[PDB]
RNA sequence: UUCUCCCCGAAAUGUAUUGAGGUACAGCCUCGGAUGUUGACCAUGUCCUGUAGAGCACUCACAAGGCUAAAACCUUAUGAAACUCCGAAGGGGCACGCGUUUAGUCCGGGAGUGAGGCUGCGAGAGCUAACUUCCGUAGCCGAGAG
RNA sequence: GUUUGACUGGGGCGGUCGCCUCCCAAAAUGUAACGGAGGCGCCCAAAGGUCACCUCAAGACGGUUGGAAAUCGUCUGUAGAGCGCAAAGGUAGAAGGUGGCUUGACUGCGAGACUGACACGUCGAGCAGGGAGGAAACUCGGGCUUAGUGAACCGGUGGUACCG
């Protein structure tokens, strides 16, 4: 069988085609407004390191 | 004796001392040899000894002076919370520093002084006339 | 108890909001700045809320 | 008096980079004015006024930097830092920019 | 400008073992000419003590 | 009264006879130990950075101002 | 936790953990591919540093005199992890090789390790105690027979 | 039916658990202890942008209330002050003290770097829209820096008009 981890589905992954891993950026994401004006504009990578085989098991194919 | 002053506790290492191989007060001088620390009371038993040998006359200078606490853990515990607050204070004497050294008293009876006073001190020590002498 | 609250500025007919917290104190009056909303250049937001 | 001679001194060459120093000197019946090249230890361009006389001073300066507006034309002049040393952008030596630049 | 090994690496610390390697020599009795450049002139210094430097 | 304490890396980053890029970070330091030079730029923490690609280069005149400065290559 | 010989060969560290004799990631091992001297040592050039020492110029402490409404201030004289007018030896980055050596890096499969121990040097805690304890550093044991 | 933490020179009681500063820390960075000291969970519509101006502690002599220190005057005076809170670095060509106009305590971005196992965290030229102060060069995407903090989930509110 083999099914894939629904929490990673919508969930900051997405598989980027050359097989790399995405993410989201996270910190001060919500519920915070003495943050400064980059730093709420500062999300949107998903660049991510050494984690990503798992990440890559956690979606068998990319739903 | 104890200072009125400032951090209560401190380390300990060692090196040969600087700041007293020479003789500026008064006329001789007994002078350590080894670098324990002398700390308070012992000190003071060296003053009182003195003091009863030549007082009513003579001029008696300490150089030294009980800066570095020291402590104890107390009675019997365990490796425990921090250090032990309190219990002696001590100086660190490493060897040409000087201690004491008489003033308006003969050669003999500052041997005498000298001989009793070093009876209770943990290092040997060696007295000595000054010599000629610069650092002014 | 509390002193300085956060407050939201509405743009002055715009759509769009700032959020700071204009400490309560001294601050007695209601906040009346100026930045750039939704549409055009810097403009009235008054930090009523 | 004196801090804020170095004070614009400091500001003005942190400010040029590229751009020349203009130094006018008002402290005296003497309001002479120069174009220094920071960097290199050189001036070129002084415009000051000793055989000059138009009046009352504001006046009398107001030439002045028509003299050096010409000056500094002959030699490719750009634009410049304007250094004021002490005294508070008023209208003798304002007068000396006004007559400088809007002759250039 | 002979040498030779004529006591071990073992024992001994991470640079003085580097540069037995280095000069050339992976055990002791081991003989060499080296060159008298600065740089060989200081490797051959640094483990003065495990080599019998001829002359 | 023993267990507080933190740790925040600082100190010289880029030194003298280096080939910075530009946006390079040259010294962290909490206050003018360096003073921003010919070609460098300082930030909040006073941070000094490359304005332009160049040799890392230092002057130093008395420790209360030394300065770190870029001399661009060609 | 059972048959053989051959090659390489660790870890007892870091950060996180209802975590502490467990586990994730990194670190260190091995294998295959790629580059293909970028590695190592030692030299020269350059820059950075506040330790050893030393010194009282500031802070605190402090010894014998002088002046004096005792404070300051003068001569003489000291101590310092949280003092520093000064300040090495070493140490770190970069370039270069002017010179010898032989690794290095990237990519992908398999790990184990995350209880360390002793000694010399540098400190703390402790009695300047411990086959003591916690860090730093070199080497051996660990897994090394002779 | 279950829950009823961990560290811990045995466990318990006590104490501690995140964050900043100094010593420890062996002149790079890093470095443990129930080692040695001390602070934060904020504050400020002005203590911010900018633009103009001023310069401190302390002592001596002289002077109304005073009577060691108040206020005023001359002299000396790298700082012996000040910097909203701790300490450290820094600081007088100010970051200190005061006034003018003001909000850049911005939107969309982000070359290139510091730092971390990760996730976080820091600095930042320069590009556009649009502003603020200055005559101007130019400075402004909060504060002299370093503490004033909380992933995700689940939800309140306002836009948007992607899904449905
Ligand atoms: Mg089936
Ligand atoms: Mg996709
Ligand atoms: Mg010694
Ligand atoms: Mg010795
Ligand atoms: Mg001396
Ligand atoms: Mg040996
Ligand atoms: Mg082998
Ligand atoms: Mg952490
Ligand atoms: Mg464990
Ligand atoms: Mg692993
Ligand atoms: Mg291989
Ligand atoms: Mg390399
Ligand atoms: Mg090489
Ligand atoms: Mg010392
Ligand atoms: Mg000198
Ligand atoms: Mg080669
Ligand atoms: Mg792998
Ligand atoms: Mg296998
Ligand atoms: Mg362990
Ligand atoms: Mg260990
Ligand atoms: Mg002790
Ligand atoms: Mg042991
Ligand atoms: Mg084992
Ligand atoms: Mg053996
Ligand atoms: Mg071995
Ligand atoms: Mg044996
Ligand atoms: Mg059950
Ligand atoms: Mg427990
Ligand atoms: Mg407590
Ligand atoms: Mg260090
Ligand atoms: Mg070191
Ligand atoms: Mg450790
Ligand atoms: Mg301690
Ligand atoms: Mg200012
Ligand atoms: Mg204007
Ligand atoms: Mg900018
Ligand atoms: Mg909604």
């Amino acid at each position: 069988p083999k099914m894939k981890t629904h929490k990673m589905a919508k969930r900051r992954i997405k598989i980027t085609g050359t097989g790399k891993v995405m993410a989201f950026k996270s910190g001060k994401r919500h519920q915070n407004t003495g943050k400064s004006g980059d730093e709420i504009r500062g999300k949107g990578k998903g660049f991510v390191l050494a984690k990503a085989e798992w990440a890559r098991m956690k979606l068998m194919l990319p739903r | 004796k104890r200072t009125k002053f400032r951090k209560q506790f401190r380390g300990r290492m060692t090196g040969d001392a600087k700041g007293g191989d020479y003789v500026a007060f008064g006329d001789y001088g007994l002078i350590a040899m080894e670098p324990a620390w002398i700390k308070s009371n012992q000190i003071e038993a060296c003053r009182i000894v003195m003091s009863r040998h030549f007082r009513r006359g003579g001029k008696i200078y300490i150089r030294i002076f009980p800066d570095k606490p020291v402590t104890k853990k107390p009675a019997e515990t365990r490796m425990g919370k921090g250090k032990g607050a309190v219990e002696y204070w001590v100086s660190v004497v490493k060897p040409g520093r000087v201690m004491f050294e008489v003033a308006g008293v003969t050669e003999e009876q500052a041997k005498e002084a000298f001989r009793l006073a070093g009876h209770k001190l943990p290092i040997q020590t060696k007295m000595v006339k000054r010599e000629v002498y610069d650092e002014a | 108890p509390r002193i300085i609250v956060k407050m939201e500025s509405s743009a002055g007919t715009g759509f769009y909001y700032t959020t700071t917290k204009n400490r309560r104190n001294t601050q007695a009056k209601l906040e009346l700045k100026k930045y750039d909303p939704v549409a055009k250049k810097h403009v009235v937001f008054r930090e009523k809320k | 008096r004196r801090k804020l001679r170095t004070r614009r001194k400091v500001r003005t060459t942190t400010a040029a980079s590229g751009r020349l120093r203009l130094s006018v000197y008002r402290s005296s019946k003497h309001i002479y004015a120069q174009i220094i090249d920071d960097s290199r230890g050189q001036t070129l361009a002084a415009a000051s006024s000793a055989a000059l006389k138009s009046g009352n001073k504001t006046d009398t300066a107001a030439a002045v930097g028509k003299a050096l507006a010409a000056a500094a034309a002959e030699k490719g002049i750009k634009q410049v830092v304007f250094d004021r040393g002490s005294y508070k952008y008023h209208g003798r030596v304002k007068a000396l920019a006004d007559a400088a630049r809007e002759g250039g | 400008m002979k040498i030779k090994l004529v006591r071990s690496v073992i024992g001994r610390p991470g640079n003085q073992v580097k540069t037995v390697q280095a000069l050339g020599l992976r055990k002791i009795g081991d003989s060499r000419e080296v060159s008298d450049t600065p740089a060989v002139r200081g490797m051959v210094k640094t483990v003065k003590h495990l080599l019998e430097v001829q002359e | 009264n023993g267990r507080d304490s933190n740790p925040k890396y600082l100190g010289v980053k880029k030194f003298g006879g280096e080939v910075v890029k530009a946006g390079n970070i040259l010294v962290r330091q909490r206050g003018t130990k360096f003073k921003a030079g010919q070609g460098v730029g300082m930030g909040r923490d006073h941070t000094l950075f490359a304005l332009s690609d160049g040799k890392v280069v230092f002057i130093n005149k008395g420790k209360g101002a030394r300065f770190i400065s870029i001399e661009a290559a060609q």
